[PDB]
C-alpha cells in the first residue's frame, strides 16, 4: 500500500517548511557589540560598532543557482533570533531536481558602521531515497565562511552522517515514534522516558557550543504517502516482529 | 568596555574555578590517602585471617 | 517584497524635472514601513547624490526627510552615509549646513563622511515598540505634544486628558523617555504611517551443536502445604549457583570448587535413588562466578573467576530413567584482564537472542548469543557501588538492577542506556530484585533493617507497600542481619502466589496477592507458626503487621542458644535459593548456604 | 485521612514564570536568576484539605515553542494544567489562550485548568487586565488567579483552588 | 593604555592556558580516581565472602 503511494510527477504544487533559532559561536556580544578581535590595531578604524546581521537564500543544482535569492527582516538576537516564520516557495513538487542544493549566506539588516556581513552555508535536496521529503527538518553549522551540518559546506560543521550515532539511534527511534513502531510500549513510562529523551537533547547541547541551528517543514493534507517518478527497490527494506 | 568584559570574564572563570579545583582535587585525593590506604588494609587483614 | 520595483527603476534614464515633480509626488506617494523597502529609495538616492536631478525644490523634499532622519532606528543608520553625499556635493556648504545642523543638533559638530560618527544622540527600538502597542490610539497623541512643550521646558499650558487614560506606561519608567530625547514630529510622520499600518489591517547457535526445550510453569501453589520429600547435598562446599532446566526438571549445581554436580528429576521420580550420587558432572577448571540455563534450550552457560566463559551441549541418551552421560562444552569465551559478574541469557520470543554479564569494571556487555560475540555496553558508574541483584522487565525492554550502594537503577534496553536511578533512604545494599502481575510495582528485598519487602511501583519511584516482622507497625530497625539476607520467589503469573525466606527466623513464609489475610505460610515454627497478617495503614505506606504468634526474635541474643536445632524438620543454614518446579505435581527446592537441599511437596 | 494522586502540568510561553511558580509552590523559594527549563522537570508537592492529603505529580514544560511538539506528551492523562501567562505582556496571554485551545481540543475532556496571570508584582506595567484575563477564564471554566512566584501572592491559593475541585 | 592592554591581555592567554593544563591531570587521576572503585569492588567482594 505504501499510504497508496503515488510517484513525484504525481504531486503538483508548491512548498512551505518554517525556520526557528540558533546556538552561536560568540566571537562578538549576543546581539551586536562592535565585533571582539584583538587585532583591532587597524579594525577600530573600520568604525566597527554594534550591529545586526540578517542573511539571504537562493538555491542552485550546482552549475546553475537556480533560484530566486530571498532576504530576512528584523527580530532581537536576544530571543537568539528565533524566528519560527513558516517559510515558503511556490515551487510546484515535480517543479524541483532530485539533486539540486540550498544556498543561503548572511548578510546585514540595520544600516552599520560596517559593511553586511557574509557567512555561508550550503546542503542538499534529497534523501538517500531521493524523496526531499527526508530533508523535512533538521539542523545545521556555520561562519563568515561556509558551513552545513547535515550536507557539510567547508567550515563549522563540515561532517554528515558518522557524527550522529547514539544521536544517529535517535534517528532510527524517531522513524519509529514518526511510524508509531508498533514492536515496543509507548505508554506512560515511555511518555516519562520521553522526559529523559529531553534530558539527552542538552547533551547534543554542549556539543552544539560550536555553530549549530534548527530547521523545520511538514504537510498541510495528511494521511498521504508518495514517491518518486523513477523506480528502484530501496522498498525491499522492511520489516516485522 | 574592554577593562569590563575582561574583568566580567576573567573574574567568574577564575574565582569558580579556583574554588572548584582547589575542593574537588582537596576531596578527591583524600579519599584515597584516608582510605584506599586504610580500610583496604583494615579489611584485607579480617579477610586473609579471618 | 514585490515593491522592489523601486531600486531598478533608476537604472531608467530621464533629465526631464516633470519626472523628478511626479518623483516628488511619488516619495510623498512613498514613506513605507518594511525595514528593508527603505533600501530600494536608498540607493535611488545614491543615483541622485551623484547627480542631484531638482535644485532648491530637491533641496526641500531633502529637508523634509532630514527632520524625520533626526528619528532613527540602527536601520537609518546606513542611509547617514549616503546622505554625506549630499553636502559632499558643494550646494559654500556650511550655511546650509548650519540651517539643518540647527534643525538636528544631537550633539554639536563634525566634518566629512567618515567623521560623521562623532555627533551621536541615542535611537531607541525599545519606546517605538512602545508606541507600536500603542498603534491602537491616536488623537489625544496629538493633544500631548503641545503640553510636552510646556511639561518639558515652558509652563504655557497644562493638561487634563485622563479621560483616554492608558496610564501604565507613564506610570511606569517609560514616563522617563520623553524627557531625554522623545519628541513630536517623528511621532506625526509615523502616527500618518501608522494611519498607513492601519490601512494595511534467532537460533543461529542454538541450532549449530545445542538441544531445544519449551518451558512449564505450574498451577495455583498457596493451596498446598509443603512436607518435606527430599534431602542431599552438591558438595560440603557452597553451592556456586542453582539452576533447574524445563526438560525433565534435569536438575543443575555446581560445588563452590568448579565441580559440577546435576541430576535427573523424573529419575528421581521413578529410580528414588537420585540423592544419592551425582548423574552428571563436569570439570570447570577453576571457580564458577555465575550460571544461566539457555532460555528454550537444554545447553548450560557458564562462567569462572579468571574471567573465562563456556557453553556445554548435553550428550545424553534418551532411555527412561537412564540417560548417557558425557559433558561438552560446544564453544568458548574469552578470558580477560577484566573478570566477571554474573548473567542471565535471554531468548526474546518474536525476537533474537543475546546474554548479558557484567564485567569487573561493573559494565553490562551484551551479547548476541547467536553471533557468541558483543552487541551492547552499557558502564555502571563507581558512585552506585557494585551489583547487588539484577532483573528485566517481561519483554526485556527495561533493565531493573539494585546496587551494592542502596540505590535502584534502571536501563532502557531500547534506547540502551541507564534511565535513572533512586535510592530509598536507609540506603542499604540490595539483597534481590523482581516483578509481579501489576507488572507495574516491582519488589526490593533490603534495603532498611526490620522490613521484608519495599514493593514500589517503577513509574512512581515509591513503596506503595512495605512489609515488616516488626511487633510497632512503623520499621523500628529490630532486624538481626539474618531478617536483611533472604531468598525470594515471585511469580508474575501462575494464580499470583509469592513464597518469601525469613533468614531471621530461617524460615519459609507466603504471602498470596489473592488474600494477605488469608496467607498460611507454607512452612512451620517450633513454638507459635500463626500468623495474623494484617495491614493497617498510616498515610505513605499500606504497612502490613504481620501478627505471628509469639514469633520469639528481636535486635539481642535474649535466648540462650536459637540456632540449628530450631527448625522444621531439616536442620540448616539460610535458605540461599528456593524455587518451585512440576515435573508432575508442582513441589519446592530450599538450597541452603550450606552445600544442603531439602525438597517439598 | 486518604491521598489522592494527579498528575498536573505547566504550559505556557517561555520566561512567563512556570519553574518560578512550581519552585515556590514546592521549596517556598524563589530565585531571580533561575534558569530556562530544557525538555521537561519533575516536581512533586501536597495540600491537605476535607481530611485529603492531595499530591501533585508535576511536569514543569520548556516553554520554548520548538518544544510545543513535546507538550501532548506530557498532558496525556494530566487531570489538571496551569496555563500560564505575563501580566506584563499581551501577547504572553495571546499564546496562553493558544494552549488552553490545544488542552480544550487535545487532553482528557475532565482536565482541570487554571490560568495564572504571573508577576502580578509588577503590576505597574500590566499590560493585560484583570477583567480580561477574568473574563476569558469563566467563558472557559477555568480557574484563574494573578500571581507572582516573587512574592508568593496566590501561589498556593491556585494549587488550594485546583486541588478543591479535582474529583477526590 | 596600549601598554597596560598588552600586560594584561596577553597574560590572561597564560592564566587560561593552565585552566586547560589542570582539565588534562584531572582526566588523568579520574582514571586513578576510577581504580579506587576497582580496589573497593574487589574488598567488597572477598568481604561478602567473608
Ligand atoms: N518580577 C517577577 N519575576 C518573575 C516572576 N516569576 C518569574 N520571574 C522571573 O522571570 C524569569 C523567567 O522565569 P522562569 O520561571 O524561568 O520562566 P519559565 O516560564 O519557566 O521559562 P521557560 O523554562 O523558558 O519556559 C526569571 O528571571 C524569573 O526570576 C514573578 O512572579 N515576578
Ligand atoms: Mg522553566
Amino acid at each position: 500500500e505504501k499510504f497508496h503511494y503515488i510517484y513525484s510527477c504525481d504531486l503538483d504544487i508548491n512548498v512551505q517548511l518554517k525556520i526557528g533559532s540558533l546556538e552561536g559561536k560568540r566571537e562578538q556580544k549576543s546581539y551586536k557589540a562592535v565585533l571582539e578581535d584583538p587585532m583591532l590595531k587597524f579594525s577600530g578604524l573600520y568604525q566597527e560598532t554594534c550591529s545586526d546581521l540578517y542573511v539571504t537564500c537562493q538555491v542552485f543544482a550546482e552549475g546553475k543557482p537556480l533560484a530566486l535569492p530571498v532576504r530576512t527582516s528584523y527580530k532581537a538576537f536576544s530571543t537568539r533570533w528565533n524566528w519560527n516564520e513558516w517559510l515558503k516557495l511556490p515551487v510546484k513538487y515535480p517543479d524541483l531536481p532530485r539533486n539540486a542544493q540550498v544556498a543561503l549566506t548572511i548578510w546585514d539588516v540595520y544600516g552599520p558602521g560596517k559593511a553586511v556581513p557574509v557567512g555561508g552555508t550550503t546542503v542538499s535536496l534529497f534523501g538517500k531515497y531521493g524523496m526531499f521529503r527526508q530533508g523535512m527538518h533538521d539542523l545545521k553549522v556555520w561562519p563568515n565562511v561556509e558551513a552545513d551540518g547535515s550536507e557539510p559546506t567547508k567550515t563549522p560543521g563540515r561532517t554528515s552522517s558518522t557524527l550522529s550515532e547514539d544521536q544517529m539511534s535517535r534517528l532510527a527511534k524517531l522513524t519509529k515514534a514518526h511510524r508509531q513502531g508498533h514492536m515496543v510500549k509507548v505508554d506512560w513510562l515511555d511518555r516519562l522516558t520521553f522526559r529523559e529523551i529531553e534530558m539527552i537533547n542538552e547533551s547534543e547541547k554542549r556539543s552544539s557550543n560550536f555553530m549549530y541551528l534548527m530547521v523545520e517543514f511538514r504537510c498541510v493534507k495528511c494521511d498521504d504517502k508518495e514517491y518518486g517518478i523513477v523506480y528502484y527497490e530501496k522498498d525491499g527494506d522492511e520489516s516485522s516482529p | 568596555l574592554e577593562r569590563q568584559k575582561k574583568a566580567l570574564g576573567r573574574e567568574v572563570a577564575l574565582l569558580h574555578k579556583q574554588q572548584i579545583a582547589l575542593q574537588d582535587k582537596g576531596s578527591a585525593f583524600s579519599a584515597e590517602h584516608l582510605k584506599l590506604q586504610l580500610q583496604k588494609e583494615s579489611l584485607n587483614e579480617l579477610r586473609k585471617e579471618c | 517584497q514585490s515593491s522592489s520595483i523601486l531600486k531598478p527603476l533608476l537604472q531608467q534614464g530621464l533629465s526631464d524635472a516633470e519626472e523628478f515633480v511626479i518623483v516628488k509626488a511619488l516619495y510623498a506617494l512613498t514613506c513605507m514601513c518594511q525595514l528593508g523597502l527603505l533600501q530600494k529609495p536608498h540607493v535611488y538616492e545614491f543615483a541622485s547624490d551623484i547627480a542631484p536631478f531638482l535644485c532648491h525644490p530637491n533641496l526641500w523634499i531633502r529637508y523634509g526627510a532630514v527632520g524625520f532622519i533626526t528619528v532613527v532606528a540602527r536601520q537609518i543608520s546606513t542611509a547617514d552615509v549616503y546622505c554625506k553625499l549630499m553636502p559632499y556635493l558643494d550646494p559654500i556648504i556650511q550655511i546650509e549646513r548650519k540651517l539643518v545642523l540647527l534643525s538636528v543638533l544631537k550633539e554639536p559638530v563634525s566634518r566629512s563622511i567618515f567623521d560623521y560618527a562623532l555627533r551621536s544622540k541615542d535611537i531607541t527600538s525599545l519606546f517605538r515598540h512602545l508606541h507600536m502597542r500603542q498603534k491602537k490610539r491616536n488623537g489625544s497623541l496629538p493633544d500631548c505634544p503641545p503640553p510636552e512643550d510646556p511639561a518639558i521646558a515652558q509652563l504655557l499650558k497644562k493638561l487634563l486628558s485622563q479621560g483616554m487614560t492608558e496610564e501604565e506606561e507613564d506610570k511606569l519608567l517609560a514616563l522617563k523617555d520623553f524627557m531625554m530625547k522623545s519628541n513630536k514630529a517623528k511621532a506625526n510622520i509615523v502616527d500618518q504611517s501608522h494611519l498607513h499600518d492601519s490601512s494595511q489591517k534467532r537460533i543461529a547457535k542454538q541450532m549449530m551443536e545445542n538441544a531445544e526445550w519449551e518451558s512449564k510453569p505450574p498451577p495455583p501453589g498457596w493451596r498446598p502445604k509443603g512436607l518435606l520429600v527430599a534431602h542431599l547435598h552438591e558438595h560440603k562446599s557452597a553451592v556456586n549457583r542453582i539452576r533447574v532446566s524445563d526438560e525433565h526438571s534435569l536438575f543443575a549445581t555446581c560445588s563452590n570448587d568448579g565441580t559440577v554436580k546435576i541430576w535427573n528429576s523424573q529419575k528421581m521420580e521413578g529410580k528414588t535413588t537420585t540423592t544419592r550420587s551425582i548423574l552428571t558432572y563436569s570439570r570447570i577448571g577453576g571457580r564458577v562466578k555465575t550460571l544461566t540455563f539457555c532460555q528454550g534450550s537444554h545447553y548450560l552457560a557458564i562462567a569462572s573467576d579468571n574471567g573465562a566463559v563456556q557453553l556445554l551441549g548435553i550428550e545424553a541418551s534418551k532411555l527412561p530413567k537412564s540417560p548417557k552421560i558425557h559433558p561438552l562444552q560446544s564453544r568458548i569465551l574469552d578470558q580477560k584482564e577484566d573478570g566477571c559478574v554474573v548473567d542471565m541469557h535471554h531468548f526474546n520470543s518474536g525476537a533474537q537472542s543475546v546474554l548479558a554479564y557484567a564485567t569487573v569494571n561493573g559494565s553490562l556487555v551484551g551479547w548476541d548469543l547467536r553471533s557468541s560475540s558483543n552487541a551492547w555496553t552499557l558502564k555502571h558508574d563507581l558512585k552506585s557501588g557494585l551489583i547487588t541483584s539484577f532483573a528485566v522487565d517481561i519483554h526485556q525492554c527495561w533493565l531493573c538492577i539494585g546496587t551494592s550502594s542502596g540505590t535502584m537503577a534502571c536501563w532502557d534496553m531500547r534506547f540502551q542506556l541507564p534511565i535513572s536511578s533512586h535510592c530509598h533512604p536507609s540506603r542499604a545494599r540490595i539483597r534481590r530484585l523482581s516483578m509481579h502481575p501489576l507488572y507495574q510495582s516491582w519488589v526490593i528485598a533490603a534495603v532498611q533493617g526490620n522490613n521484608e519487602v519495599s514493593m514500589w511501583d517503577m513509574e512512581t519511584g515509591d513503596r506503595r507497600f512495605t512489609l515488616w516482622a516488626s511487633s510497632a507497625p512503623p520499621l523500628s530497625e529490630l532486624q538481626p542481619s539474618p531478617h536483611s539476607v533472604h531468598g525470594i520467589y515471585c511469580s508474575p503469573a501462575d494464580g499470583n502466589p509469592i513464597l518469601l525466606t525469613a533468614g531471621s527466623d530461617m524460615k519459609i513464609r507466603f504471602w498470596d496477592l489473592a488474600y494477605p489475610e488469608r496467607s498460611y505460610v507454607v512452612a512451620g515454627s517450633t513454638s507459635s507458626p500463626s500468623v495474623s497478617y494484617y495491614r493497617k495503614i498510616i498515610e505513605g505506606t499500606e504497612v502490613v503487621q504481620e501478627i505471628q504468634n509469639k514469633q520469639k526474635v528481636g535486635p539481642s541474643d535474649d535466648t540462650p542458644r536459637r540456632g540449628p536445632e530450631s527448625l522444621p524438620v531439616g536442620h540448616h543454614d539460610i535458605i540461599t535459593d528456593v524455587a518451585t518446579f512440576q515435573t508432575t505435581q508442582g513441589f519446592i527446592v530450599t538450597a541452603s548456604r550450606d552445600g544442603i537441599v531439602k525438597v517439598w511437596k | 485521612n486518604k491521598i489522592s494522586q494527579f498528575k498536573l502540568v505547566l504550559l505556557g510561553e517561555s520566561a512567563v514564570g512556570k519553574s518560578s511558580l512550581v519552585l515556590r509552590f514546592v521549596k517556598g523559594q524563589f530565585h531571580e536568576f533561575q534558569e530556562s527549563t530544557i525538555g521537561a522537570a519533575f516536581l512533586t508537592q501536597t495540600v491537605s484539605l476535607d481530611d485529603t492529603t492531595v499530591k501533585f505529580e508535576i511536569w514543569d514544560t520548556a516553554g520554548l515553542e520548538r518544544y510545543h511538539s513535546l507538550a501532548p506528551m506530557y498532558y496525556r492523562g494530566a487531570q489538571a494544567a496551569i496555563v500560564v501567562y505575563d501580566i506584563t505582556n499581551e501577547e504572553s496571554f495571546a499564546r496562553a489562550k493558544n494552549w488552553v485551545k490545544e488542552l480544550q481540543r487535545q487532553a482528557s475532556p475532565n482536565i482541570v485548568i487554571a490560568l495564572s496571570g504571573n508577576k502580578a508584582d509588577l503590576a505597574n506595567k500590566r499590560a493585560v487586565d484583570f477583567q480580561e484575563a477574568q473574563s476569558y477564564a469563566d467563558d472557559n471554566s477555568l480557574l484563574f488567579m494573578e500571581t507572582s512566584a516573587k512574592t508568593s501572592m496566590n501561589v498556593n491559593e491556585i494549587f488550594m483552588a485546583i486541588a478543591k475541585k479535582l474529583p477526590k | 593604555v596600549e601598554k597596560n592592554r598588552k600586560i594584561v591581555a596577553e597574560n590572561l592567554e597564560k592564566v587560561q592556558a593552565e585552566a586547560e593544563r589542570l582539565d588534562q591531570e584531572e582526566a588523568q587521576y579520574q582514571r586513578e580516581y576510577s581504580e579506587f572503585k576497582r580496589q573497593q569492588l574487589e574488598l567488597d567482594d572477598e568481604l561478602k565472602s567473608v
